[PDB]
């Protein structure tokens, strides 16, 4: 499995023969813009099962 | 020709063996993509 | 090609090792993932 590892998520890294089912989190940092056109940077937990 | 899959084959009396020649670039995606469901990413 | 596992094997009049060839990149992950649970950050 080709996964993604990394804060800023990058798509073809940590490949592993493995697939975890347990209730584990990927922090990856992601970058919005509100309403306002004021872009800002926010990370999220992200708590997956 | 034809394709013997199976048991260990032994050549016959009037047999000799055939080299398949796969079109140029097929070469390299057979002996790269081992495994593209995880080698995807190049 | 079979996989015997059990007891101890002996070879028989007609068997050979055969060497099972792993694509590349798997090898990598058996020797470094011996548990992924805990070797888990890199
Ligand atoms: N080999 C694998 N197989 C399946 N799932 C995996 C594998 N490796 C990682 N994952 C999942 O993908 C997530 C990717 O996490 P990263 O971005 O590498 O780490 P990060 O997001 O910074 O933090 C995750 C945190 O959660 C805990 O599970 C772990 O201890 C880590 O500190 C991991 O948390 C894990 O749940």
């Amino acid at each position: 499995l080709s996964l993604s590892a990394g804060r800023p998520k990058r798509p073809h890294a940590r490949r592993a023969l493995c697939l975890l089912l347990g209730p584990d989190f990927f922090t990856d940092v992601i970058t919005i813009e509100t309403a306002d056109h004021a872009r800002l940077q926010l990370q999220l937990a992200y708590n997956w099962h | 020709v034809r394709a013997v899959i199976g048991s260990t084959y032994m050549l016959t009396q009037d047999e000799v063996l055939w080299e398949k020649e796969l079109p140029p670039g097929v070469e390299e995606l057979l002996n790269k993509g081992q495994d593209p469901l995880a080698d995807r990413g190049e």
